């Protein structure tokens, strides 16, 4: 089972004669690939909806809402930031200043990812965008402790970036204006921090994607492969989500039992075929 | 002096409705300032000011109009949350303070039950006229249903046992009309005959206990309400009409 | 004007919890107060054992580091927030 | 803009924690050192007993100072570097060879 046509089919099948659900199935399935995350919703109107989000995109909020930037909806775009992680929490460390004052030196809005900000780190935070030394903003990473930090180095790859661990025999005083990764833009909101572009050699990526291969399978068969496929499709290509409508509560139930069928269908009819 | 608003966050938020009012800034000890570091700029300004025992009033505070637009539009991603009702009672609340004004009706009653009554009758019917102003009005009596399902009369579908279902509606939609009438004590069949024989507002008044035109005897039914009456019926009820089994616990 | 005694002596406080000064660094929220000054007037000096009158290590106007025990008190003269310290409370003279 | 220290106080520049010379070559990290080393900038005149005036701090400048880090000590920022100021009863010993 290959061409899009097919798959919308096998979809429509296990939907109960449902052709929409199908083609969505289909459109989700030829945009992300094979290895795209489907996921089912409870909706919001009456309509199915298909939201296509490409590139790295990732769960955590802005911990500070005075970070925001040009654009309203509490909005933050940073051009050019630069991303470093220590995997500690910074109060104390609020001095880190020869790191800072090197971006200082660089004149450029940070966009900056910590294990978790301190309100007394905070503080100096809300100053240092109102004064204008630098425009800068912060947010929390997105997981649990050895699945976040292992997600973490995948994206210090991906802009280019070193990470720093005081785990490791390097310090939260000592960084460089080197060790920083670069993107085009960054968009921050309550619940999602964006990526658009970083900069990044091709080799770095797929070297990393070709390492992660052998980490697909193992003996952990499915449930890790859950996330690991989450992680990947995060990282180079891009994840889907769709959100199922429906027009009362106990309908909802039935909608969407009927979406997740189909959806594992597919996957069965498309790697095992039809 | 007197004290801020609500319990946390309730007040918090509602200190920067007051102080982009104001156009005084809000001095907080979870940001990079404090109560004896202040400057006359962090205060604001007002025409006057009242306070009695229950309540404070700012009178004509000063501000932008730029920066009081600023919050509402703010509010405006505020509008539309999860958190349904009592939401939008406290939401609009402190919108309706920094631009518009508020409105409280308290309803009379003799005993504690007729209180329970009249103020039931006077939610149904703020309920209404918010819904009616925003999504508009069309003839009540239920003839709105009863005219819809006269229009649809050619409507056919798939295949024959489809036909019966969309056959099925129609003939539900006169429910509400019959129903009134027979509240009444009065022959619905007749009544639907006389009223499906016409078109347009033509209806029947069931306090008047005869026909007209229901828009100009003003009787109207928030078109909200009739769209969502339909709706939500028809989608339990569809999916009811399908049961061939049910599984339930034992006495 | 007023003359402390002694080993005593007075000194008003430099700008507080601004750190300002120094690398490109710029102003922090933990706070630490004051750790230097312009003095105001000093004292005739400290006997010892019998040791009379000694004069203070430190001239008038000089701009000092302390380090701030209960033995400096803050006092409020003139309208002005002053610390009157002992002389052994001074660390260094700063200049520029 | 140099900086003087009173009578009896020391003030000295601190010399960052080596990477391990000690079993060379292995390297100890990340964490701070006790400090055998230390360099210094200026010098009190001295400390007074029962008349006994100034006795001269047996610390010239530019010597290699060892100190124990004590309540005693405090930090300081002048120009660039931030230097430690300390009494020259909490220097212990001057390396020299
Ligand atoms: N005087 C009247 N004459 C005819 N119909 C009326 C009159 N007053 C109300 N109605 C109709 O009866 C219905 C009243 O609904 P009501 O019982 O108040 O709440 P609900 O809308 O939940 O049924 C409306 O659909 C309206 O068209
Ligand atoms: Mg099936």
């Amino acid at each position: 089972c290959s061409d899009s046509k097919a798959i919308a089919q096998v979809g429509t099948i296990s939907a109960n004669s449902d052709e929409t659900v199908g083609k969505l199935i289909a459109e989700a399935m030829d945009k992300v690939g094979k290895e795209g995350v489907i996921t089912v919703e409870d909706g919001t109107g009456l309509q199915d909806e298909l939201d296509v989000v490409e590139g790295m995109q990732f769960d955590r909020g802005y911990l500070s809402p005075y970070f925001i930037n040009k654009p309203e909806t509490g909005a933050v775009e940073l051009e050019s930031p630069f991303i470093l992680l220590a995997d500690k929490k910074i109060s104390n460390i609020r001095e880190m200043l020869p790191v800072l004052e090197a971006v200082a030196k660089a004149g450029k809005p940070l966009l900056i990812i910590a294990e978790d900000v301190e309100g007394e780190a905070l503080a100096t935070l809300v100053v240092n965008t109102m004064r204008g030394i630098v425009k800068v903003a912060a947010v929390k990473a997105p997981g649990f402790g050895d699945r976040r930090k292992a997600m973490l180095q995948d994206i210090a790859t991906l802009t280019g970036g070193t990470v720093i661990s005081e785990e490791i025999g390097m310090e939260l005083e000592k960084a460089t204006l080197e060790d920083l990764g670069q993107a085009k833009r960054v968009v921050i909101n309550k619940d999602t921090t964006t990526i658009i572009d970083g900069v990044g050699e091709e080799a770095a990526i797929q070297g990393r994607v070709a390492q992660i291969r052998q980490q697909i399978e193992e003996a952990t068969s499915d449930y890790d492969r859950e996330k690991l496929q989450e992680r990947v499709a995060k990282l180079a290509g891009g994840v889907a989500v769709i959100k199922v409508g429906a027009a009362t509560e106990v309908e909802m139930k039935e909608k969407k039992a009927r979406v997740e069928d189909a959806l594992h269908a597919t996957r069965a009819a498309v790697e095992e075929g039809v | 002096a007197v004290k801020a608003p609500g319990f946390g966050d309730r007040r918090k938020a509602m200190l920067q409705d007051i102080a982009t009012l104001t156009g005084g800034t809000v001095i907080s000890e979870e940001i990079g300032m404090e109560l004896e570091k202040a400057t006359l700029e962090d205060l604001g300004q007002a025409k006057r000011v009242v306070i009695n025992k229950d309540t404070t009033t700012i009178i004509d505070g000063v501000g932008e109009e730029a920066a009081i637009q600023g919050r509402v539009a703010q509010i405006r991603q505020q509008i539309e949350e999860a958190t349904s009702d009592y939401d939008r009672e406290k939401l609009q609340e402190r919108v309706a303070k920094l631009a518009g004004g508020v409105a409280v009706i308290k309803v009379g009653a003799a005993t504690e039950v007729e209180m329970k009554e009249k103020k039931a009758r006077v939610e149904d019917a703020l309920h209404a006229t918010r819904a009616a102003v925003e999504e508009g009005v069309v003839a009540g009596g239920g003839v709105a249903l009863i005219r819809v399902a006269s229009k649809l009369a050619d409507l056919r579908g798939q295949n024959e046992d489809q036909n019966v279902g969309i056959k099925v509606a129609l003939r539900a939609m006169e429910a509400p009309l019959r129903q009134i009438v027979l509240n009444c004590g009065e022959e619905p069949s007749v009544v639907a005959n006389t009223v499906k024989g016409g078109d347009g507002n033509y209806g029947y008044n069931a306090a008047t206990e005869e026909y007209g035109n229901m828009i100009d005897m003003g009787i109207l039914d928030p078109t909200k309400v009739t769209r969502s009456a339909l709706q939500y019926a028809a989608s339990v009820a569809g999916l009811m009409i399908t049961t061939e089994c049910m599984v339930t616990d034992l006495p | 004007n007023i003359r402390p005694l002694h080993d005593r002596v007075i000194v008003k406080r430099k700008e507080v919890e601004t750190k300002s000064a120094g690398g490109i660094v710029l102003t922090g929220s933990a706070a630490a107060k004051s750790t230097r000054g312009e003095v105001l007037a000093v004292g005739n000096g400290r006997i010892l054992e019998n040791g009379e009158v000694k004069p203070l290590d430190v001239k008038v106007g000089d701009i000092v580091i302390f380090n701030d025990g209960y033995g400096v008190k803050s006092e409020k003269i003139d309208n002005e927030e002053v610390l009157i310290m002992s002389e052994s409370d001074i660390l260094a003279i700063v200049e520029a």
